[PDB]
Parts: C-alpha cells; sequence; structure tokens
C-alpha cells in the first residue's frame, strides 16, 4: 500500500495505452453528460473506463486522460489514489473481496477468509502464480442482511458458507460464470422462514388518490 | 393513537420490495408509479412543497432533517446559474442496505421522486450518485431511465407537462466519505471526495457553485405517494415529528435477516420478535443492540425492553435513530472486538482532510486494538473517553461524532467487561 | 577567528511606544535620524464560496 510511485520497466511513463474508438465514443458521451466549463467532472468516469481497458492502471492512462481532459496529471493522481476500487498495481482476472465488517463479523465471514485462503493457497493481499486470482479483505459492501457475502469482479455472492464459496472457486477455475446471488433458499432480502410482510397482491393504480388532484 | 407497528400490506408506499414482481416500466405502472404526475406537475412547486410539508417527513438519510424545510429553502428566484437536485445513492454505512434495494426493486419509483422533487425546486437536472461497488444497481437504474425517457415520462416535455427534466447516473468509485453531501458534490465535480464548509450551504453553492440539494434514496422515492395519497395519510402514523413509514434493515446474531418496511414508531423488541424471528438463542440470549448503525451508539438489553424506535424515543435514550439499521449481538459476542472493528472501519474510510479525525481515529484505533488485546490499565479508558471528547464538534463533517459515538457508548455501558479484561491481562502476563 | 568589534553602539536597540517618542529622544541626544514609516498590512476580502464559483476563475483546481 505504496502512495508513491517509482519508475519501473513494468510501470513507466513510455508504457504504451491508447483507447479504443467505441471508448473514444463512450468518452465522448461521458463528456457531454456534464456542463460546459466544467470537463473537469469527467476524470471520474473515463479513468474508471481506463481500468476497463486493462483491470489495472499504469501511469500511462492517468496522463492520457489527463491529456484529453485538459487538467493537470496531478489531479488525475489525486483521483486514482485517494479512491480504494481503481487498481494501480496488476490485480488478477478475478478480484475476490470479501467484507469484514462488522454486521458481516457476526456471521462468521473470517470462515469464508480462511476457507479461501486455504483452498487458493495464498493470503490477504497475494496474487495467485497463474494470475487467476487476487484476495483481499474489504470494508462493508451494502448487502449486510445477506451476511456473509464476498464480491467477485462485479457480481455480488451472498449468505455464503465454506462450501458454497468453494464450490464458486471450482466454477471459475472451471471458465463457466456463477450466478450473482444468494445461495441459501431465498432470493433477495426475504426471511428464510416464509413471507412476513408483502404477501397481498399490488392494489393498482387509482387507489388512495385524494380529491382536487 | 398510542399503540403503533403491525403495518398493513395495503399502505405500505415500497410495494416489490422484494423483487416478488416486475421491476420494470410495465410492472410498475400497474402498481401506482407515472399514475397522474401531470397534475401534481401542473399543480406546481408551492403545492408540492405544501404537501411534503404538511406529511412531517424528516430526512431519511440519517439526521431528520424536515424534509420540507430543506426542499423549501432552495425555492428562490434565479440569479443565472441552473438548479440541481442530486440523490445520494451511496450508504457506506454498515448494516444499511434497504436503499439498494429500492434502486434494484423500484427504479421508476426513485425517477418518479426525482421528478417531483426537481419540481418542488425548479431543478434542471437530477444527479443520481450511485455507489461504484453496485454495478447492477446502475445498469437497472440506467435500463429504467432509458424506458422512462422513451416513453416521454422524462426529458423533452417531461409527462405532458412542459417542464424541462433530466436524470444522470455517475457511479462511485468505493468511498464512505463521499456519502457526505459536501463531499459528494465535491465528488461529482472530479475532485477528491472531502467535504466542504457550512456555510455556504448546497441551497446556495452547490455542485458546479450551482444551487444544489442533496436528498437521500428513501426520502426521494416516497415523494410522489406523499403527494398523491395526501400528506395527513402520511402523518397518520407515529408520533408527532415521527410520521410515516421506515425500511428497517435487521441483520447480525438473529435468526433470519432481513428488510422490512414498518410503521415510523415500532417497538424495538415487536420488530425483532416479529420480522426477524428472534435473537439467536432467545430473548434472553440478547447482549446488545445497535438501531442504526455504525454512526449510533449501542444499547443494552436492558434499554430494549421497552424503548421506541423513532427519532425522539432513542435521542433520549442517549443514541440516534440513524439509518435505522438493526445490528444485534447476543452474548456469544466480544464487545470489544466489534467495537475495535468499527472503529477500523472508520480509520480506513476517512478523508484526512481536517485534524481531529484524522489523527484521534487512528488513535482510538490503537488504544482500542490494546484493550482487545487488553495490554492497557484502568486510567487510559476514562482518557480515551477524553479523546472522544477532542473530536466531536471540532471537525468538518460527522464522521468524527461517528466515530466518537460508538466509543462513548461502549466504556459508558461496559466499563466493567474492559476493567475485568484488563485486570484479566494483567494477574496472568504479570 | 571571533568576531572582534570596535563599535560601543553595536547592540544597542531602543523602545519607544509612538513615533514622536523616539523623534524626541533622538533630536534630544543629538542623533542624525531616518524614520521609516509604518507598514500596516493592506486588509483583504476572504471569501469561502468563491473557491467553488461557477462562471469564474477563483475555481480552486484541489483541496
Ligand atoms: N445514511 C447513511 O448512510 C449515513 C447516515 N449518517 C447519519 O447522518 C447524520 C450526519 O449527516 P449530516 O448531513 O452531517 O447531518 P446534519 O448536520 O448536517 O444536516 C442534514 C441536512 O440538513 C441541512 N441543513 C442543516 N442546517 C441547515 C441550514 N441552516 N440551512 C440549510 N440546510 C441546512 C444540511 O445541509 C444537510 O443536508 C447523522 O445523523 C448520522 O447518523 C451517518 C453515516 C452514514
Ligand atoms: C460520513 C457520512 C456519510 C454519509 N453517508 C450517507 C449516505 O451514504 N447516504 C445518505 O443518504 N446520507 C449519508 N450521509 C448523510 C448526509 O450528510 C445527508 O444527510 C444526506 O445526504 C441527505 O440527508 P436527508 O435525507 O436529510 O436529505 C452521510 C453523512 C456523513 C457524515
Ligand atoms: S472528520 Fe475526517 S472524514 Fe470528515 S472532513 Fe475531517 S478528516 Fe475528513
Ligand atoms: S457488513 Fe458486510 S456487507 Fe455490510
Amino acid at each position: 500500500a505504496l502512495f508513491v510511485h517509482r519508475d519501473t520497466p513494468k510501470n513507466n511513463p513510455e508504457t504504451p495505452f491508447d483507447f479504443t474508438p467505441e471508448n473514444y465514443k463512450r468518452i465522448e458521451a461521458i463528456v457531454k453528460n456534464y456542463p460546459e466549463g466544467h470537463k473537469a467532472a469527467a476524470v471520474l468516469p473515463v479513468l474508471d473506463l481506463a481500468q476497463r481497458q486493462n483491470g489495472w492502471l499504469p501511469i500511462s492512462a492517468m496522463n492520457k486522460v489527463a491529456e484529453i481532459l485538459q487538467v493537470p496529471p496531478m489531479r488525475v493522481y489525486e483521483v486514482a489514489t485517494f479512491y480504494t476500487m481503481y487498481n494501480r498495481k496488476p490485480v488478477g482476472k478475478y478480484h475476490i473481496q470479501v467484507c469484514t465488517t462488522t454486521p458481516c463479523m457476526l456471521r462468521n465471514s473470517d470462515s469464508i477468509l480462511e476457507a479461501i485462503q486455504k483452498k487458493l493457497g495464498i493470503k490477504v493481499g497475494e496474487t495467485t502464480p497463474d494470475k487467476l486470482f487476487t484476495l483481499i479483505e474489504v470494508e462493508c459492501l451494502g448487502a449486510c442482511v445477506n451476511a456473509p457475502m464476498v464480491q467477485i469482479n462485479d457480481n455480488y455472492y451472498e449468505d455464503l458458507t465454506p462450501k458454497d464459496i468453494e464450490e464458486i472457486i471450482d466454477e471459475l477455475k472451471a471458465g463457466k460464470i456463477p450466478k450473482p446471488g444468494p445461495r441459501s433458499g431465498r432470493f433477495s432480502c426475504e426471511p428464510a422462514g416464509g413471507l412476513t410482510s408483502l404477501t397481498e397482491p399490488p392494489k393498482g393504480p387509482g387507489f388512495g388518490v385524494q380529491a382536487g388532484l | 393513537k398510542t399503540s403503533f407497528g403491525s403495518l398493513k400490506d395495503e399502505d405500505r408506499i415500497f410495494t416489490n420490495l422484494y423483487g416478488r414482481h416486475d421491476w420494470r416500466l410495465k410492472g410498475a405502472q400497474s402498481r401506482g408509479d407515472w399514475y397522474k404526475t401531470k397534475e401534481i406537475l401542473l399543480k406546481g412547486p408551492d403545492w408540492i412543497l405544501g404537501e411534503v410539508k404538511t406529511s412531517g417527513l424528516r430526512g431519511r438519510g440519517g439526521a431528520g432533517f424536515p424534509t420540507g424545510l430543506k426542499w423549501s429553502f432552495m425555492n428562490k428566484p434565479s440569479d443565472g446559474r441552473p438548479k440541481y437536485l442530486v440523490v445520494n445513492a451511496d450508504e457506506g454505512e454498515p448494516g444499511t442496505c434497504k436503499d439498494r434495494e429500492i434502486i434494484r426493486h423500484d427504479p421508476h419509483k426513485l425517477v418518479e421522486g426525482c421528478l417531483v422533487g426537481g419540481r418542488a425546486m425548479g431543478a434542471r437536472a437530477a444527479y443520481i450518485y450511485i455507489r461504484g461497488e453496485f454495478y447492477n444497481e446502475a445498469s437497472n437504474l440506467q435500463v429504467a431511465i432509458r424506458e422512462a425517457y422513451e416513453a416521454g415520462l422524462i426529458g423533452k416535455n417531461a409527462c405532458g407537462s412542459g417542464y424541462d427534466f433530466d436524470v444522470f447516473v455517475v457511479r462511485g468509485a468505493g468511498a464512505y466519505i463521499c456519502g457526505e453531501e459536501t463531499a459528494l458534490i465535491e465528488s461529482i465535480e472530479g475532485k477528491q471526495g472531502k467535504p466542504r464548509l457550512k456555510p455556504p450551504f448546497p441551497a446556495d453553492v452547490g455542485v458546479f457553485g450551482c444551487p444544489t440539494t442533496v436528498a437521500n434514496v428513501e426520502t426521494v422515492a416516497v415523494s410522489p405517494t406523499i403527494c398523491r395519497r395526501g400528506g395527513a395519510w402520511f402523518a397518520s402514523f407515529g408520533r408527532e415529528r415521527n410520521s410515516g413509514t421506515k425500511l428497517f434493515n435487521i441483520s447480525g446474531h438473529v435468526n433470519n435477516p432481513c428488510t422490512v418496511e414498518e410503521e415510523m414508531s415500532v417497538p424495538l423488541k415487536e420488530l425483532i420478535e416479529k420480522h426477524a424471528g428472534g435473537v439467536t438463542g432467545g430473548w434472553d440470549n440478547l447482549l446488545a443492540v445497535i438501531p442504526g448503525g455504525s454512526s449510533t451508539p449501542l444499547i443494552p438489553k436492558s434499554v430494549c425492553e421497552t424503548v421506541l424506535m423513532d427519532f425522539d424515543a432513542l435521542i433520549q435514550a442517549q443514541t440516534g435513530l440513524g439509518t435505522a439499521a438493526v445490528i444485534v449481538m447476543d452474548r456469544s459476542t466480544d464487545i470489544v472486538k466489534a467495537i475495535a472493528r468499527l472503529i477500523e472501519f472508520y480509520k480506513h474510510e476517512s478523508c484526512g482532510q481536517c485534524t481531529p479525525c484524522r489523527e484521534g481515529v487512528d488513535w482510538m484505533n490503537k488504544v482500542m486494538a490494546r484493550f482487545v488485546r487488553g495490554d492497557a490499565r484502568p486510567a487510559e479508558i476514562d482518557s480515551l473517553w477524553e479523546i472522544s471528547k477532542q473530536i466531536e464538534g471540532h471537525t468538518i463533517c460527522a464522521l468524527g461524532d461517528g466515530a466518537a459515538w460508538p466509543v462513548q457508548g461502549l466504556i459508558r455501558h461496559f466499563r466493567p467487561e474492559l476493567e475485568e479484561r484488563m485486570q484479566r491481562f494483567a494477574q496472568q502476563h504479570q | 577567528g571571533w568576531a572582534s568589534t570596535a563599535d560601543p553602539l553595536s547592540n544597542l536597540v531602543l523602545t519607544f511606544s509612538t513615533k514622536e517618542d523616539a523623534i524626541a529622544f533622538a533630536e534630544k541626544n543629538g542623533w542624525s535620524y531616518d524614520v521609516e514609516e509604518r507598514k500596516v498590512p493592506k486588509p483583504k476580502s476572504k471569501s469561502y464560496g468563491a473557491n467553488f464559483s461557477w462562471n469564474k476563475r477563483t475555481r480552486v483546481s484541489t483541496k
């Protein structure tokens, strides 16, 4: 976790990077989403778009984003170092994040953690030798009623036990895509002992509309 | 009325909360969404502001500011700059996941609330700042926004009323401090998510220096229902200054962790016993309850028996309502470890701009780690209390108060537990 | 290599409340004097909102 940059042959300002023309059109749409005179707001999505080009950010996407938006590169460095979702180091293809905050710690997320560590033979913040997985530990991800839960890439795998996360890892190694959902009987947020509320069918339009409207 | 709770299914605003019905435009249109919106748009901003300040609806973000007044300072004639409504869809607070289900399952309710709110203040467009990790929810909201744009509900000649309104979705990049409204405003503009100083309030100088109102998803999605059903219908629930319905996320050491809407002044014991299925090991196995996530202080089993979950009965109970996110810890939990994890979360999510939080949250993390290990003295404990008293009220944003409150609550409620831990360490290793 | 001197008035600093008292003490003892006017700094017009302007150049690049 170093917030300073040292020039390396892997990560140098002369590293080849350029956006695809479809990404140029997407960047133009992102810029057109913002008011004129305030193009610098487009630093936030477009740089993330650069991550979707590579999966990580060398220091050539930051200079390119600074060049195409007329902002100094130090502002792009500030944006890339403030937020934790921008990868400034080359991570693996399947980036696994395990939430270990208190509403997830009470439902034994550390069990998921040691199961993943035992299966993959790596530790927290360590990349697999074949560059297929990278396991880290993050803060809360906003699905605390589905605790414990993990996030792989942009997908949520929630309400897991060690057996389910082992099955998820074996499915990821095979090349298939698992369903991003809870592994228990429930679907999104309902109680496991049946629907306590919202059992009535919806009323529909025209119900409860006051007069004079 | 004095007995609250047991909300009937007819009066629940958030239908299709669990996603069993269609979340797209046709499914939402058969439930009550987008119905007679043009009548409200023609009646206009004064009528909308009166109808939302008659209901007594407060801010569901966690501060409880009245929504009518907060949307009423922005109503003023233009000075050449456009007006903006921004929807806070971050929920970096632990325990809170209600707006995730609101966005994922009822996006058209959010879009109609954005339209009604932007009509209330004369906003030019709407900016939705969804969380960075919520990619699927953002894509669902964008699909619903395109479906509403295709039908002519928003955009050019919105809903056949002659008003111009737009909606934009801006993804985050994984920051809890960006949930703060001024830090959210700064992070929209492409800067670091560091909060501003009030004054100037966002109603005067907000995003891009324009007038801006930042409102939560939960208090925006209920605005068309308030303006349609009536202010008195929303005010018929709960106590005075405690009107409406609230979404509760009950989780932790419970049998069935779930998100459920309820009357605003429901008792805590009834809610836990009914919706969550009971505490793991029975009600007598309770140790502590955090009522509104990591910002609000914890309360023990002695207070949880006869407490009401609204604003007033919880500020009187030396805590806060917060986001109404219930975290339950039973007797098989280390409370000091949980509070140390909360302080570690607060030090890993801290923008580091202003000095007292930037130093004192790390100081509290180190002291709490020593407390968990037990390598401390009782005379330090009150000193830790004073550290919290040097953070609360001396910071730019309310993350300092939200970090000082759990330490104060844990100390004030379980000083004997900490003292026993450190004296056991002293008598064992020394 | 020490700093040798031959000036008896090398370390003589006198303190006065006002300019007129200093000038009277100066002309009382028969010393030629140079008087420098007091340079009070000019007050500014600070504004925290000016860092977040809409159509002006006083927008802060970062904070
Ligand atoms: N929902 C969530 O995810 C989280 C919620 N919270 C809760 O949020 C609260 C802290 O948030 P804050 O915004 O700092 O609370 P509060 O001090 O600021 O103010 C609430 C709103 O009222 C407005 N306001 C207040 N006085 C005003 C005035 N005179 N003129 C115009 N506008 C005025 C503010 O601009 C703000 O939008 C706490 O109750 C905390 O528990 C904390 C962390 C996360
Ligand atoms: C550190 C911090 C984080 C916050 N995060 C959120 C959030 O994620 N969602 C939210 O609605 N309010 C959040 N708030 C509260 C906001 O300051 C503000 O109350 C909200 O944007 C609008 O509140 P309202 O419902 O009264 O309009 C946060 C406050 C602080 C101090
Ligand atoms: S209290 Fe902490 S997070 Fe908030 S402005 Fe100060 S340094 Fe930033
Ligand atoms: S505590 Fe883990 S998702 Fe919120």
